[PDB]
């Protein structure tokens, strides 16, 4: 249960680091890439300062949640942090409730 | 907009419900990967 804090989610990566995580995703097949590599990219996106990156990061996490039953619990937590950052408190409330 | 985000990231919690004590978190792997990226 080694989970992220609010603090981590608010510090961005360099553009070239995020690009590496992106490139790894594309390499493995994009939306069909491994769960680990998709998450790594989704988190980097959530850390980004760009609201649209953050939204995409949250969308990818939702996709993980859907696909992987064994990942739902931890993803609800990740989803809560990402929705919080975006001001999407109704979503964040609902998720952390479940 | 953000209405498009809300559509694409919509989560039917009833449809995708929650249900393992030996499964490393995804975040652990993120943190290791960002560490190794710092060298490359």
């Amino acid at each position: 249960d080694f989970w992220p804090t609010l603090k981590d989610a608010y510090e961005p990566l360099y553009p070239q680091q995020l690009e590496i995580l992106r490139q790894q995703v594309v390499s493995e097949g994009g939306p069909t890439a491994t769960i680990q590599s998709r998450f790594n990219y989704a988190w980097g996106l959530i850390k980004s300062t760009d609201v649209n990156d953050e939204r995409l990061g949250v969308k990818i996490l939702t996709d993980i949640y859907k696909e992987a039953e064994s990942r739902r619990r931890e993803c609800l937590y990740y989803l809560t942090i990402g929705c919080y950052k975006l001001g999407e408190y109704s979503m964040a409330k609902r998720y952390v409730d479940t | 907009s953000a209405t498009t985000f809300r559509i694409l990231a919509h989560l039917d919690e009833q449809r995708y419900p929650l249900p393992e004590k030996n499964l490393p978190s995804l975040f652990e792997g993120f943190k290791a990967t960002v560490s190794i990226i710092q060298q490359r």
